[PDB]
């Protein structure tokens, strides 16, 4: 029966581990696809993981030169979560170099964009029959969320990029019923720049926490209802979750310049006027990941935070996290609790590679015992096609 | 046709061992049983033990058996005979002589399975 | 619930990317079947790939000589849509060197032919179950659509040629019932060919477009109703459809004998006097495909067509294409979709290489924004057993 | 429900193919199970292949020395039919160097044989919960079908054999319903020989042929009802079922002496006074494979037979043959119908390699067109595991 | 429905083989998890292998220095029983270097022990979703049964270790309704040491069987109601259980001291005042295992026993066991029968490997007829990843 999703946000003090894939240890024998923007989106039965193939395996010839992030061999998969992206146990999705998915209540719904980049489309599935199509409208690289869409009574929602990724681009809002756009809305959003948002249902409304990839190094969010009348603002916070960043300083409700430059997907879930936050250890490089509560950091521009959780080391990679939800559909609790995913990217353009991919970890949150550690990828690089 | 070699004369202290080489210098060697046979100066001919390589199975006669010992080696086409406990009574000239057929084919093989048409 | 198949064909103004499995690239590491000739066929609740197996695995020294399309180790096999045909994730259907499946509503029909040159037997499956046999009645190659059959109120159709290749040749419609032949009917066509042909039903009769590899530089078609009686005919398209063909020109409703000589199997659906013919970029060798609407090309003999959308580009490997259709039963319209499927035909005899494979893409069609492009196979050839 | 097993045997004019699953050629590059002593057999449902694995995949140091028969890492697996027996996808069903599996209309029974030699037992599983055991009670190898047991009305037959290989042993017929033993007869057979029993069921009663390894070259049966009174008796037929055996001569209703010795796992179907013999081509080695039908060799001692059927051909290794049943509760027909097994072993001992394994194929009975052909193994030996 | 447990266990006679994988066999060639730890449970409906991977497989670089017992990368695994615990088989379970899992009747319950040695969290998961966590209370490692934890009535029970391997550490039992917590009892047990229960239900109780690692050559034993009322105590048979112990002579009701230093895991069934022991055959190292029955070895002191059934050979390796029950659900017996598992662990430290790893057999209690033979692992050491 359809998600309701009417629950807010069931309010954590901490964050237990859920999965890890251990894919590119794995990768190093197995046969594993060569991934990256993987991210979590469950059913009211099961949870899975999505992911960008790159139409070719680990140590594998094929993955040579696989930085680029648009080919018109990479393809949107899912497996069961913290189960490693192999072609013997993925289902396959759509053809995409740019995808989002989730799950309405009664049927998968993925969005998957591919072709030229002054002509992409993104091709629309409800249980894997094409239901609709919708076509750059900027004729500049057409790309989404990178993570789970949000599902409230019935109708999936989700955030498109079109236009520039180092200057002012074009946003829009989609409502979709069943695999069929309904409704969208373009932002009257100046200044701002939106990028791989992260969509999570709160309340029968959708908040998405973003990317400024053009000039900000604080995360840009946008919420919205079933009508698609919606406000927008960046996390007042100080300490700032972009990467790469300043150190933390007095913050802004609006875009912070200082190292506004191109960023890192990222994910926050709002309690009120506070905010956790999952950001990377350091400030330059994509290294570390921690989860912090700052209680008043969503609406203060002060530095100060409460709690902070490790999770990877600051000496070992890390990459795009996003933020996934398990309604009460499936846990049978009476509020929807978040959860996030944490994307470790190994090789190039930091590592002595001919090739890029990525591992994922994730976490639930709770109200209860919780510690933090360090969950690394854990692959010894090169791996022996590099020689 | 094939040619078995044998390694060279030996003499032995009493309660020691000996073991005697056979190398098949042709083709047969994998699939043929292999029997050793001695023969006690003026006297008649004894059969000591058997062994089909391919199945890695052997036979021994009764009155040999807990001191006699037949090897195989499927690489160099060679067989072995080891005979432990030796007495005076051992002093003979001891043969390897290989089968006139290829073996059988054996699914349910066991472990003393051994066949004779002629050496 | 049995399929009614009493819809007329969705009206379509594009083509949308449904799949692609990137079987050859994956093929380099993974354990892949050695395919070709593959098709796609549809449940009322899923969709499958089946292709024609060579009893071997890519970069494996048993995919030496593997140009014969007939041997006793091919065997027709299936694996859900996308994904990559290895052992691992295949199923079963028949041995066979030249096939044809579909899903009349209730279980999968499929048809294999194995046997000598001779006497060859095409043994027919209803739930895998032996249903049925029918014997070459003349005694040269018997052959069947290499793509799916047509199912229309339970019955299922399909067509089977035997006699020569380079000449006149006998061909015959079937009408199976749960896997058993109950009609046959040898179609009197003389000076006309027929080989590997796409059949989809149309509002509760059957077109098959086919190849003329005798001497037709356009195709053949072929369409007939539950009793069998049956309409025979060429596309008189200007824009000439097989491969090798000559340059657009003044088409015919016969054959057309210049490049008339040996083809590629094809596909075509016809919307009145238009028609959507898929063909090759290329009039010598299979490079590059594409999508092109005639208006009137389906009884017109002009050149002159309206709207041409890029499927493989022109320089790139393509092959085999057949039509595959998605019934209401499975998409919840009021129409039958029509869909096609592209095999990418890699290594002999065009290249250096020990071993001929395939991998395949689709595309299903929409009356919404579509954009053309080029989706090759991507693998990087010789590959390491070709040294 | 039930399997009633009531009808009688289906009359059959022909062999058309069922099944080949090309594992020794797949083996090469996949991770395949070295096997031997494979045999099909079927649920109201589906058909699934059984089989004993060697605890080793195929071109692997642990495949070395694998002729031996009996070892502790033997087990009996199960996986589709025309599947590759793979650990990724083979069922576990118990573990065995000698197994029989059949299926009474609710659950598979599998009856696996382990321990030493002298104590050998065979460990009873319905459902994949032990249900019953049995010792060896001659303390000589305890073996049973290698084949399909037959289920009638909700018992399950079978035959097991404990005692010489080449000399006059001790077999029993065993009745069990729902995993259990229930009752259990040791035949009055002086002079006969019984190993390898292809049993099928008939019209509630069930006929056995076997394997005379100790004086015969034709092939022993029993049949019995279900309370287990028994007849014996030989094949009369002066077409010789077992491999080897003397050239087609005057037969005999008792155990024919010349080339009596060790031979082959085979089959036949009874019709009348008829005989469907399926057999090597070959009269020394286990080359090829045929169908012949000789209307009176069961009853007649003539040579003379009507039709033959080619499978395998002379040149090509051949090895064990079994039958097995699709019963009406699977085939929706009003008799049971026979169909039949044959394993391609390679290797060891007749080939220069450090292994043994087979492969198979598999044919069933129609009354319609069919043809012979030679269905090999293929693969080209020896791997590169044997240099 | 949920799981009663109010029946007593099966009286048994002995021990018949169930499962044996293979892995380390089939993993010098395919793709196989290096794991240790692996246990057996069982649902009303099916048996699972569960285990903790070390995020690497077999003859690979990344099972290097895979000694270490504790590590972020990992996690609680689960295939069938008899498969090869491969990533195209095994079911992603939790993130854990400590693990326990059992089914109440209606979910898979998994208990997964990651973090630090300090911090160590116990995540609770009840059909996937997190249900409870609990947190090290002696911040000295916390560990578990690693084994199967047992249900009675809808509520599962197990222990849990905090604090010194080689001193007096804390030990608590807790009682598991739906995957949460409801009740927990710290054990009052000076000079006791109890890690690594083996814990089955027995008439509506539960008893576990543990390893004393500090002082104990015999094995400690805790029995408790669904109100955790518990008794303490020692298997007074000389027959001791432990491994490294003395030669058997007279035991105790405590711990015995000679040879109480470190052990290993194991299992025993009490039956009245006999009990089932299952131990190595050697007395220093992890070589072999054998089924012993001592009518009195529950309460009484001396070392005769009555039967003893060989399992492994002296001369090769073993490692942990652990109980597993079949609930009358299961097997539709009227009592819940007793079985158990066997880890043969290869490679380090006694192998001349970098990798540590390991296989399992199975076997059940029935009351029939069995066999005493040798089960070993059965892969030849070292693998070309060593060289
Ligand atoms: C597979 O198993 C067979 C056994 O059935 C192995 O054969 C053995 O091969 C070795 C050499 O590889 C033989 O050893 C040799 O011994 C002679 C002395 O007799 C010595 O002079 C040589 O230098 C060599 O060490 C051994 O006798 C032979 N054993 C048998 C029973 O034939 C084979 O090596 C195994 N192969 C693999 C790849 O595992
Ligand atoms: C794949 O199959 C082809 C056959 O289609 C194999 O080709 C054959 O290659 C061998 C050499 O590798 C050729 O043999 C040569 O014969 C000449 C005499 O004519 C002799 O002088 C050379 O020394 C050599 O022995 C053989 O003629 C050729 N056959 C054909 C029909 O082309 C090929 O070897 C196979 N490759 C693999 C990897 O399986
Ligand atoms: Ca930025
Ligand atoms: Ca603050
Ligand atoms: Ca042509
Ligand atoms: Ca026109
Ligand atoms: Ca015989
Ligand atoms: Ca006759
Ligand atoms: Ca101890
Ligand atoms: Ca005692």
């Amino acid at each position: 029966v359809k998600l309701a999703g009417n629950s807010s946000l069931c309010p954590v003090s901490g964050w237990a581990i859920y999965s890890k894939d251990n894919s590119v240890r794995i990768g190093s024998k197995g046969d594993v696809f060569v991934i990256r923007e993987p991210f979590i989106s469950c059913s009211p039965l099961e949870c899975r993981t999505f992911f960008l193939t790159q139409g070719a395996l680990l140590n594998d010839k094929h993955s040579n030169g696989t930085i680029k992030d648009r080919s018109p061999y990479r393809t949107l998969m899912s497996c069961p979560i913290g189960e490693v992206p192999s072609p013997y146990n993925s289902r396959f999705e759509s053809v995409a170099w740019s995808a989002s998915a989730c799950h309405d209540g009664i049927n998968w719904l993925t969005i998957g964009i591919s072709g030229p980049d002054s002509g992409a489309v993104a091709v629309l599935k409800y249980n894997g029959i094409i239901t609709d199509t919708i076509k750059s409208w900027r004729n500049n690289i057409l790309r989404t969320q990178e993570s789970e869409c949000a599902c409230v009574n019935g109708s999936c929602f989700t955030i498109m990029t079109d236009g520039p990724s180092d200057g002012q681009a074009s946003y829009k809002i989609f409502r979709i019923e069943k695999g069929k756009i309904v409704k969208s809305v373009e932002m009257n959003a100046p200044n701002y720049h939106y990028e791989e948002c992260s969509c999570y249902p709160d309340s029968s409304e959708i908040t998405c926490v973003c990317r400024d990839n053009w000039h900000g190094s604080n995360r840009p969010w946008v919420s919205f209802n079933q009508n698609l009348e919606y406000q927008i603002g960046y996390i007042c916070s100080g300490v700032f979750g972009d990467n790469p960043r300043p150190n933390d300083k007095t913050g802004s409700c609006g875009p912070v310049s200082s190292n506004g430059a191109n960023g890192v997907k990222g994910f926050s879930f709002k309690y009120g006027n506070g905010v956790w936050i999952g950001r990377t250890k350091s400030i330059s490089s994509r290294k570390g990941f921690e989860m912090i509560w700052d209680p008043n950091g969503w609406t203060g521009t002060d530095n100060k935070f409460s709690i902070k959780q490790d999770i990877v080391g600051i000496n070992e990679w890390s990459g795009y996290s996003g933020s996934f939800v398990q309604h009460p559909e499936l846990t049978g609790l009476d509020c929807i609790r978040p959860c996030f995913w944490v994307e470790l990217i190994r090789g190039r353009p930091e590592e002595n590679t001919i090739w890029t991919s990525g591992s994922s970890i994730s976490f639930c949150g709770v109200n209860s015992d919780t510690v933090g550690w360090s969950w690394p990828d854990g692959a010894e690089l090169p791996f022996t096609i590099d020689k | 046709e094939v040619q078995l070699v044998q390694s060279g004369a030996e003499v032995k202290k009493p309660g020691s061992s000996v073991k005697v080489s056979c190398k098949a210098s042709g083709g047969p060697f994998s699939s043929y049983g292999f029997s050793w046979v001695r023969q006690a100066p003026g006297q008649g001919l004894e059969w000591m033990g058997g062994i089909i390589p391919v199945y890695g199975t052997t036979n021994y006669a009764q009155k040999f058996q807990g001191r006699v010992t037949i090897t195989a080696d499927e690489s160099t086409s060679t067989a072995y005979m080891e005979l432990s406990s030796l007495k005076s009574e051992d002093t003979a000239v001891y043969y390897c002589a290989r089968d006139l057929q290829r073996t059988p084919m054996v699914d349910r093989i066991i472990g003393s399975y051994y066949y004779y048409n002629g050496l």
